[PDB]
């Protein structure tokens, strides 16, 4: 190495630089906060009495951490699919709120929600938009939503005027006017009662069952810092040349046990000329300095 | 009336700890030795951020109320504290133009929209301000017309709320049975640092040749 540093055949005494020593890292441990408030998604899910079609019941999820490692893992879903985001990588791309609406419809119905579609669901009491993001959800439930002699409390709608624009909801309960002639609200010969409440039973076959629903949709307009999804903390390794990222502060060296005492809302310490030289661990709050 | 301050209204820029190290600072700043007003109450402006101090063993002072026209219409902070505890809140609400047994509230009359909730003598200084979508609040509570010293200013709250704020209020305990408001510019700072990491002096760098 000496003779290739001098370019020659014959060095004559001396001392002679001839390259470098680096210690090498293993392993990246990256830090960062806990989930803390999270997305309550164990009542939207799991509510006792779920809502009917025509007036289905829309909860907004406010700023928090989204584990939907939950409810990709758990059930038999028997419907799943996601149409604007990809299913897997739902935990590092985040957006400004979440809706979750929910309702209860027939078996055979499930496959009107989704973007461009057609049925006494899609134009009448539910219409999804073309340009969806979100993602549809659906399992059965007939063991909880079905009583046997008749479950006569979900009311689809299949009258109206007109047909729903995206993301409308409409409750009104008058007469629908088929014919010519004016019925003042009563029912009798072409003016009907716009609500056709399902026949739930136990003894149903598969298409005629009670299939639960709940539609994710995501939104983004503006809004810098939003609800996201979780990330990760590895274990904090000290006395070794490490790869480290503190819920943001990516760096390299050595992590050892400090005895400076920071003020109690300071994350990172720095020096003269400006180089982080101490951390404290989000997790444990314990100041430990940083040596190249 | 009008009064000056000496030297007030500093807070720390931010996290990261520090020692003796006179760092050098360009920030949103009260200037050395201002023109802040004294009130003994009505819609002021904001345009950036405020200094905020007041005195009372007692609580008159009951929190503000912030936005751009403090109504419907258009959303807006609230920050009150009954002789309970601090309540944040952001709706759409009607305030009362001139908003104030113990039975109290005749603030507003609308809650409507609320996209943000929570629950739970004396010198109170307190700075605001609003950036990125983000309404940070500093605080000091020293205890004993202003007076004269150094005390830093040590941020307590951060809101993600994208609010908008042109104007701002205050609230007050009517009686049935003193403040001032400063502004702050951008200026630059040299600020001393102790070896515990805490702010003891400072330097306005646009006062006079010395500095
Ligand atoms: C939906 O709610 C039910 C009841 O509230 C949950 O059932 C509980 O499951 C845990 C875990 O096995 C048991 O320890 C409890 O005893 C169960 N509750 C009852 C009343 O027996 C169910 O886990 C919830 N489902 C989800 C997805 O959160
Ligand atoms: C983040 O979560 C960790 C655990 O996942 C919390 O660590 C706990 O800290 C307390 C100290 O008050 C210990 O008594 C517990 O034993 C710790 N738990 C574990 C599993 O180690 C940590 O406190 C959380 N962060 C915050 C800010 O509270
Ligand atoms: C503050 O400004 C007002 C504006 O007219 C002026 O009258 C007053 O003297 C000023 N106060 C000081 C302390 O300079
Ligand atoms: C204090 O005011 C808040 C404002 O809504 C209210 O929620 C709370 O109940 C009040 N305290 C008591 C004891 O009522
Ligand atoms: C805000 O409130 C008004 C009146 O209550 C309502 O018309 C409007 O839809 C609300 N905003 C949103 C985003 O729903
Ligand atoms: C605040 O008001 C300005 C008015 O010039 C407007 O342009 C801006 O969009 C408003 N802020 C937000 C976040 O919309
Ligand atoms: C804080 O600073 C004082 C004086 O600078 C020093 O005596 C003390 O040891 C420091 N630490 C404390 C009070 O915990």
């Amino acid at each position: 190495e000496t003779k290739c540093t001098l370019k020659s055949f014959t060095v004559e005494k001396g001392i002679y630089q001839t390259s470098n020593f680096r210690v090498q890292p293993t392993e990246s441990i990256v830090r960062f906060p806990n989930i803390t408030n999270l997305c309550p998604f164990d009542e939207v899910f799991n509510a006792t009495t779920f809502a009917s079609v025509y007036a289905w019941n829309r909860k907004r999820i406010s700023n928090c951490v989204a584990d939907y490692s939950v409810l990709y893992n758990f059930a038999p879903f028997f419907a799943f699919k996601c149409y604007g985001v990809s299913p897997t990588k739902l935990n590092d791309l985040c957006f400004t709120n979440v809706y979750a609406d929910s309702f209860v419809i027939r078996g055979n119905e499930v496959s009107q929600i989704a973007p461009g579609q057609t049925g006494n669901i899609a134009d009448y009491n539910y219409k999804l938009p073309d340009d969806f993001t979100g993602c549809v959800i659906a399992w059965n439930s007939n063991k909880l939503d079905s009583k046997v002699g008749g479950n006569y409390n979900y009311r689809y709608r299949l009258f109206r005027k007109s047909n729903l624009k995206p993301f409308e909801r409409d409750i009104s309960t008058e007469i629908y006017q088929a014919g010519n002639k004016p019925c003042n609200g009563v029912a009798g010969v072409n003016c009907y009662f716009p609500l056709q409440s399902y026949g739930f039973r136990p003894t149903y076959g598969v298409g005629h069952q009670p299939y639960r629903v709940v539609v994710l949709s995501f939104e983004l307009l503006h809004a810098p810092a939003t609800v996201c999804g979780p990330k990760k903390s590895t274990n904090l390794v000290k006395n070794k040349c490490v790869n480290f990222n503190f819920n943001g502060l990516t760096g390299t060296g050595v992590l050892t046990e400090s005895n400076k005492k920071f003020l109690p809302f300071q994350q990172f310490g720095r020096d003269i000329a400006d180089t982080t030289d101490a951390v404290r661990d989000p997790q444990t709050l314990e100041i430990l300095d940083i040596t190249p | 009336s009008y009064t000056n301050s000496f030297t007030r209204g500093v807070y720390y820029p931010d996290k990261v700890f520090r020692s003796s190290v006179l760092h050098s600072t360009q920030d949103l700043f009260l200037p050395f030795f201002s023109n802040v007003t004294w009130f003994h109450n009505p819609v002021l402006p904001f345009n950036d951020g405020v200094y905020f101090a007041s005195t009372e063993k007692s609580n008159i002072i009951r929190g503000w109320i912030f936005g751009t026209t403090l109504d419907s219409k258009t959303q807006s902070l609230l920050i009150v504290n009954n002789a309970t505890n601090v309540v944040i809140k952001v709706c759409e609400f009607q305030f009362c133009n001139d908003p104030f047994m113990e039975s109290e509230f005749r603030v507003y009359s609308s809650a409507n929209n609320c996209t943000f909730e929570y629950v739970s003598k004396n010198l109170r200084e307190f700075v605001f301000k609003n950036i990125d979508g983000y309404f940070k609040i500093y605080s000091k509570h020293t205890p004993i017309d202003l007076p004269q010293g150094f005390s830093a200013l040590e941020p307590l709250v951060d809101l993600p709320i994208g609010i908008n704020i042109t104007r701002f209020q205050t609230l007050l305990a009517l009686h049935r049975s003193a403040y001032y408001v400063g502004y702050l510019q951008p200026r630059t700072f040299l600020l001393k640092y102790n070896e515990n990491g805490t702010i003891t002096d400072a330097v306005d760098c646009a006062l006079d040749p010395l500095s």
